[PDB]
DNA sequence: TCTGGCCTGTCTTACACAGTGATGCAAATCAAGTGTGAAGCCAGACAAAAACC
DNA sequence: CCTGTCTTACACAGTGATACAGCCCTTAACAAAAACC
DNA sequence: GGTTTTTGTTAAGGGCTGTATCACTGTGTAAGACAGG
């Protein structure tokens, strides 16, 4: 042992030809396995040797895989921090470069094998694709329409494969969990979110959308039962929502919107209508898709599903009401729209089929004015209850202040300067700053039976102080259905009395606050009144970063090229978003 | 060494003696504490910038 | 594997003498170097010697620092580190803090022989206002800038104290002696420049110095023990002032850098006595301002700007004259000569 | 065709909030001692839980 | 003819991926240095 | 001086390693045509 190398060689070399004579016997020469078995064996006959083993003190290539993309670190960088910690500690702590691009290969779309039966309609059944051009062929010639977006993708069953390969160590835990069999494989429901937003501007010195999908949960079919084997913590982290296009393009370009996005579309379509089977554990599992996409905001629903721009007379996206019916019924709507609804709507008002006035033809198609090529799931979210909430009820402080149902009339210095009052006060006594444009905490803050209470004590009439403190009561006997993660549960008798509550708060508005009515009434409003209880029983809930994301992995982890760019963001994105690697990144709990 | 730790090394002998088969140094160094340790944070000041100095 | 466990035992007791730890890690070895699989068998040697892996923590200082790393990402590898090989290779952020401490003006203590004038004593001394309590009252001058600067003098001893290695290895390797102390001299580099725009969607200027080289006297020979090997590279121009202000703006320029200027001719008139590897040294400086662009030069030196027929910076030559007499000028400009000449 | 009020829409100012290095307190931790126990390994003839004709 | 400000122009810093340079290792068979009697 | 171990050489190619190299733009800087007095 003190001896050198060709010394210990030639010192061992009989006992080395013996042992290589021994091996090809019947070890069929992995003399490496034997030797390991040999040492192992050995210094358990005398801790070093489960760290021999682990050579513990070397970080599997997937771990640095994380700490590099999940520390935004260039690949020069990691490699000049690898290189100076293996030369001052001697041991190789970080993997290098090569060894964390295999393990690259594993996490993106394209390197597990599976199959669709029966095979999806109009996609390749290729399992090899990773990133693939966005614009999925659209024609460049100068002749054609000009493009002016670069755009990368994966093939959207490519990408659900390799999801539930990365989340495959939580699925089978959550088996076990649910004291079934790991191998286990009745038909496993995929219930997948589907999400579009624009990320406004990405220029440095150009706008980009990105086209998304969450897995939210999987059940098994295990009897007459369906058993929740994995459900999204947090449905609504950047770290879930996993990366399927990105293109530099105008959310409102509908041109180059639907030619990126229909290929996706059809391939959606066709997962719809066939069963994947893929292999988990060394067990073939079977999985069905259910794809809600409900990851839109109004003004995408709406030119996704052909309705007008969100200044139309048509409010809901859910109904048929008008902006004028919705503020005389306030709480009698169903929700009654629904994509093949859109479809139909947009040919009637093409084909014109009754002969009618552009005005009477817009009354009949309620609106679809353009034809839908998306199938959405249009919701509301927690924000914008409150938020309705909010600005009718400062509405209201103002015009009690000046007694407005005493006197009808007001000009607009009377108005403000109510206003002035009512900010100044909530200065002086709530220490809340006064806004000049709505915004969410406001609300919360100021939907409080206590502020109810400060502005009494503007208010000279105490029947207008019950009026008040009884329409402040049964806000608050909503709120708790609107905000929490699953009424159900955890309120089911605030959720029972929605409906009883809210009727009581628009007859409340209706008989004590006469003058708050105008003829106007925002989406936020009509929906939290009029919609909330549906939701709730269709999605079971309703409870500003991806932009710097994008421009991060655009600066500092990409190639300075139009065409390399966009899909060195797409990798990155979706390595950041895979769940094996951030469960390393959460090694210490 | 802390005070309480050159303390315990000096008088595991006493509490040895006594009782053949930590416990009571650990009581008694307690009970004095909360009511003449000085060398040992003299000991204590002298080895920490011995250890300082080694490079 | 017992039968060849037992023959393995048999060939060990035959010359060996039955320590089969170290044999079977040998054989393993060899035949892993023979597969070509160097890494693994170097990482097994490691733990076998059990040689520890923890960075000091100047080293996570270095890498966090030269990697551009926040805390917070540097913290999330940290104790992903820690948590995954249960081994704290990398340090805890307090420890990079107070490593830091070290390696930046103010740490260590110097004295000037005679004591600079108009110059504090302090040694203690940090990042300082660079404004130097410039009067920001409504009623004076605006002050539009922000601008943060060393202590010179303190800030040439830190970066002294940076490079102490080098200049031990380079009197080692002249032949000369580590605790040899007679009186060093610096020559200093001062650059001045404006960084153009730095508004992310704002002008900025760096005040700095390179050390060129140290040379040391013994006998009536000045020898060489140091000498920058890349003197233009960002790797050792070390900033001085920092200030986010026009090079153009003559009047937050020289607000600015007259307290440098002040300090730096103080620090002309004296010997810099520091202890270096347990003995004191004397320091003497050069200051040589070289990292002038023409247009600082001028703007810095009274002249007119670059279109004006006085064309050299070094001479007092027209541009007709220097095309008509091509060669014959000599370096006539110097820093009295144009004092004078805008009295 | 023409002034006046309503309209779709493009512009604007606005306001939360993501993250920076530093901060500060709570909770580990380390370091000598010394009576314990403890989880896996030690050999050899031979037969069951788990898969090949 | 000028001092000077805007104008467009042109190297270059670094991105991830990738060809290239290279010391270690194998066979067997020698021999020089070294170190014990 | 003998005799054993330790160490090195020779050759022709192969394999993981660390690195210079790749193609590639946006971006800051400064040349400089040109504007304005
Ligand atoms: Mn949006
Ligand atoms: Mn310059
Ligand atoms: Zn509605
Ligand atoms: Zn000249």
């Amino acid at each position: 042992l003190s001896l050198t190398r060709r010394a210990q060689k030639h010192r061992l070399r009989e006992l080395k030809i013996q042992v290589k004579e021994f091996a090809d016997k019947e070890e069929g020469g992995d003399v490496k396995a034997v030797c390991l078995t040999l040492f192992l064996l050995a210094l358990r006959a005398r801790r070093q040797a489960d760290e021999l083993e682990a050579i513990g003190s070397g970080l599997q290539p997937a771990v640095c895989l994380a700490i590099r993309v999940n520390t935004f670190l260039s690949c020069s960088q990691y490699h000049k921090m690898y290189r100076t910690v293996k030369a001052i500690t001697g041991r190789q702590i970080f993997q290098p470069l090569h060894a964390l691009r295999n393990a690259e290969k594993v996490l993106l779309p394209g390197y597990h094998p599976f199959e669709w039966q029966p095979p999806l309609k109009n996609v390749s059944s290729r399992t090899d694709v990773g990133i693939i051009d966005g614009l999925s062929g659209l024609a460049s010639s100068v002749d054609e329409y000009p493009v002016d977006t670069i755009a990368k993708r994966f093939r959207y069953d490519s990408a659900l494969v390799s999801a539930l390969m990365d989340m495959e160590e939580d699925i089978l835990e959550g088996m076990r969990s649910q004291d079934l069999d790991d191998y286990l494989n009745g038909p496993f429901t995929v219930v997948v979110k589907e999400s579009c937003d624009g990320m406004g501007d990405v220029s440095e010195k150009e706008k980009a959308v990105r086209f998304s999908f969450t897995v939210m949960r999987i059940t098994i079919e295990h009897g007459s039962q369906n058993v929740k084997v994995f459900e999204e913590p947090k449905p609504n982290s950047e770290l879930c929502c996993k990366p399927l296009c990105l293109m530099l393009a105008d959310e409102s370009d509908h041109e180059t919107l639907t030619a990126i996005l229909s290929p996706l579309i059809a391939e959606r379509e066709a997962m719809k209508s066939s069963e994947l089977t893929l292999e988990m554990g060394g067990i073939p599992r079977t999985f069905k898709f259910i794809f809600r996409g409900t990851g839109y905001d109004e003004k995408l629903v709406r030119e996704v599903e052909g309705l007008e721009a969100s200044g139309s007379v048509y409010i809901c996206t859910l109904c048929d009401t008008t902006r004028l019916e919705a503020s005389q019924n306030l709480v009698f709507h169903s929700i009654t729209r629904s994509h093949a609804e859109n479809l139909q709507r947009y040919e009637v008002w093409r084909s014109n089929p009754y002969h009618e006035s552009v005005e009477e033809l817009r009354d009949r198609v309620k609106g679809v004015s353009a034809k839908p090529f998306i199938e959405t799931v249009p919701s509301i979210d927690a924000l914008h209850c409150d938020i309705g909430n909010a600005a009718e009820f400062y509405k209201i402080f103002q015009l009690e202040i000046g007694e407005v149902y005493k006197h009808p009339n007001a000009s607009k210095e009377e108005r403000k300067r109510w206003q002035a009052t009512l900010d100044k006060h909530l200065r002086k006594r709530m220490n809340l700053k006064p806004i000049m444009r709505m915004n969410g905490n406001f609300a919360r803050k100021l939907m409080t039976q206590e502020t109810v209470d400060a502005v009494c004590e503007l208010i000279p009439s105490e029947e207008r102080h019950e009026a008040l403190r009884e329409l402040m009561d049964l806000y608050l006997k909503m709120k708790p259905v609107w905000r929490s993660s699953c009424p159900a549960k955890e309120c089911p008798e605030s959720l029972c009395q929605y409906s009883f509550n809210s009727q009581r708060f628009a007859e409340l508005l209706s008989t004590k606050f006469k003058y708050r009515y105008e003829g106007k009434i925002t989406n936020y409003f009509h929906k939290t009144l009029a919609h909330v209880p549906e939701i709730i029983e269709r999605d079971g809930s309703i409870g500003q970063s991806g932009n710097k994301l994008f421009r991060r992995f655009r600066k500092m982890n990409a190639r300075q090229s139009k065409c390399y760019e966009m899909e060195d963001v797409l990798k990155h994105h979706w390595l950041y978003t895979s769940k094996y690697l951030q469960k390393f990144m959460n090694a210490h709990n | 060494p802390s005070a309480f730790f050159l303390f315990c090394s000096e008088y595991r002998p006493k509490i040895k003696g006594e009782h053949p088969g930590g416990d009571v140094a650990k009581k008694l160094g307690e009970m004095w504490n909360n009511t003449d340790k000085q060398p040992y944070e003299k000991k204590a000041a002298k080895l920490k910038e011995k250890y300082e100095k080694d490079i | 594997l017992r039968e060849l466990k037992i023959q393995v035992k048999e060939f060990a007791d035959k010359e060996e003498g039955g320590d089969v730890k170290a044999v079977c890690l040998t054989l393993f070895l060899l035949a892993l170097r023979a597969r070509n699989e160097h890494r693994q068998a170097d990482e097994l040697e490691a733990i076998m010697q059990g040689r520890g892996s923890g960075l000091q923590p100047a080293v996570c200082l270095a890498i966090r620092v030269n990697t551009f790393l926040s805390c917070s990402q540097y913290h999330k590898m940290y104790r992903t580190v820690k948590a995954i090989t249960g081994r704290q290779i990398f340090q805890p952020l307090h420890a990079l803090r107070n490593a830091e401490k070290v390696l930046l003006p103010g740490y260590h203590p110097f004295e000037w022989q005679p004591p600079l004038k108009n110059v504090s004593s302090r040694t203690d001394v940090g990042i300082i206002d660079g404004l130097s309590g410039l009067a920001s009252s409504v009623d004076e001058y605006p002050v539009d800038t922000i601008a943060k600067r060393f202590r010179y003098d303190s800030a040439l001893v830190s970066a002294l104290m940076d490079m102490e290695e080098d200049i031990l290895e380079g009197m080692r390797s002249q032949d000369l002696d580590d605790y040899l102390n007679g009186p060093f001299t610096v020559v200093v580099k001062e650059s001045c420049d404006g960084m153009g725009d730095v508004s992310e969607k704002e002008k900025a200027v760096r005040f700095s110095f390179t050390v060129m080289r140290i040379t040391i006297e013994h006998g009536s020979q000045n020898v060489k023990v140091f000498e920058e090997p890349k003197p233009n590279s960002e790797l050792c121009c070390k900033p001085l002032c920092l200030m986010l202000a026009d090079e153009s703006d003559h009047e937050t320029l020289t607000a600015i850098l007259s307290p440098l200027i002040a300090e730096r001719e103080a620090m002309k008139s004296s010997e810099l006595t520091l202890e270096m590897g347990g003995i004191p040294r004397t320091f003497k400086f050069i200051f040589r301002g070289t990292g002038y662009d023409e247009k600082l030069v001028r703007e810095v030196e009274g002249l007119e700007a670059s279109g004006s027929v006085y064309i050299c910076t070094l001479c007092d030559t027209t541009r007709l004259e220097a095309s008509q007499n091509l060669v014959f000028h000599s370096i006539t400009r110097s820093h009295a000569e144009n004092l004078q000449r805008y009295e």
